[PDB]
């Protein structure tokens, strides 16, 4: 089986710049059946490379294909923000037909504070016997943060779940849920909840809060 | 319009079995390759079968995983196209998507979940998140549901700016996820927020309303 690489995995690239992913081939692949894929976060993968270097309809002008033999590669002759997003190679010249394990492109951006919410157990909830309390960080830039808990001021750190979303396709920023589940008995035994976000090239961090 | 409509999804025990149907709509449906290609998060994005059309040698190929389990076949008078699978295992979970070739353009249809799995099938909880500035923040907390996925929009969809719909987690063997959306605040609570969830594996859909503590 032609097994097909595609180095680096993850690749970032400023607005407007050339881009240029890779794909390697174990063995030889007929140029006519190497294509590439886009999928983009809640939608199927797009043909949007066809033949190597053909481009299907609805495809923007800036995307190309080249390559031979065992070396393929697309290019973005202009990092645009619709363009974050997984791109892979795939070929159907011998059966198998395989894909690559995938790139994600990112774009990079201006740095951005998180705005950060946070919310207590709803009262539906605690009737059922369960405390989950939700902290979101919307729309920050680098991907890169941390997320700290506190109850009545006493550092927490256990029960925390944390879910990372893509780069949007809009502002290029990323979105994080921190969500402290606990009993129902140790929600009610505490007052005050606190959820804070700090960037390590930062000092003053995010604070949200309430009172039970 | 090319159209692809898959069927036969949802939550099956190990060793059992269970058809993907997938009726295609807008094309000479008798000219083209059908493909069943599957993306999991631990086996990423692989092909699973492909059969030929009727000029070209109705010829079925299967990948090796799936070989001698799997069989494919199509129903040119019917538009459609089926994956019969058998002795289903741990590792054929995935999001399954029926595609068609016609020269070398290719179209995938939406794509449906199969789970291979011992665990029950278990209907979400749905919580609002109302808090307790020029804009305000909502959100939905889906917990513990099995198996993927659920879906969820915001007022019926007329609410798309500013929602963050977060990946599910794994928390005592179900799944969790929460969905936030951004609004102004000269919207709500003056006009009413609602978060609708579908969970199909349950055939089960909740509309919460995010009223204000």
């Amino acid at each position: 089986q032609i097994v097909l690489t595609q180095s680096p995995a993850i690749m970032s690239a400023f607005p407007g710049e050339r881009v240029t992913l890779t794909c390697s081939a174990s063995s030889s692949v007929r140029s006519s059946y190497l294509c590439w894929y886009q999928q983009k976060p809640g939608s199927s993968p797009k043909l949007w490379i066809y033949s190597t270097s053909k481009l299907p309809s609805g495809v923007p002008a800036r995307f190309s294909g080249s390559g031979s033999g065992t070396s393929y590669s697309l290019t973005i002759s202009s990092m645009e923000a619709e363009d974050a997003a997984s791109y892979f190679c795939h070929q159907w010249s011998s059966y198998p037909r395989t894909f690559g394990g995938g790139t994600k492109l990112e774009i990079k951006r201006a740095d951005a504070a998180p705005t950060v919410s946070i919310f207590p157990p709803s009262s539906e909830q605690l009737t059922s016997g369960g405390a989950s309390v939700v902290c979101f960080l919307n729309n920050f830039y680098p991907k890169d943060i941390n997320v700290k808990w506190k109850i009545d001021g006493s550092e927490r750190q256990n029960g925390v779940l944390n879910s990372w979303t893509d780069q949007d396709s809009k502002d290029s920023t990323y979105s994080m849920s921190s969500t402290l589940t606990l009993t129902k008995d140790e929600y009610e035994r505490h007052n005050s909840y606190t959820c804070e976000a700090t960037h390590k090239t930062s000092t003053s961090p995010i604070v949200k809060s309430f009172n039970r | 319009e090319v159209k692809l409509e898959e069927s036969g999804g949802g939550l099956v025990q190990p060793g059992g079995s269970m058809k993907l149907s997938c009726v295609a709509s807008g094309f000479i449906f008798s000219d083209a390759w059908m493909d069943w290609v599957r993306q999991s998060p631990e086996r990423g994005l692989e092909w699973v079968a492909e059969i030929r059309s009727k000029a070209n040698g109705l010829a079925p190929y299967y990948a090796e995983s799936v070989k001698g389990r799997f069989t494919i076949s199509r129903d040119d008078s019917k538009s459609s196209v089926y994956l019969q699978m058998n002795n289903l295992r741990s590792e054929d979970t995935g999001i399954y998507y029926c595609t068609s070739t016609l020269y070398y353009f290719d179209y995938w249809g939406q794509g449906t979940t199969l789970t291979v799995s011992s665990a029950k099938t278990t209907p979400p909880s749905v919580y609002p998140l109302a808090p307790g500035n020029s804009m305000v923040t909502l959100g939905c907390l889906v917990k513990g549901y099995f198996p993927e996925p659920v879906t969820v929009t915001w007022n019926s969809g007329s609410l798309s700016s500013g929602v963050h719909t977060f990946p599910a987690v794994l928390q005592s063997d179900l799944y969790t996820l929460s969905s936030s959306v951004t609004v102004p605040s000269s919207t709500w609570p003056s006009e009413t927020v609602t978060c609708n969830v579908a969970h199909p594996a349950s055939s089960t859909k909740v509309d919460k309303k995010i009223v204000p503590r």
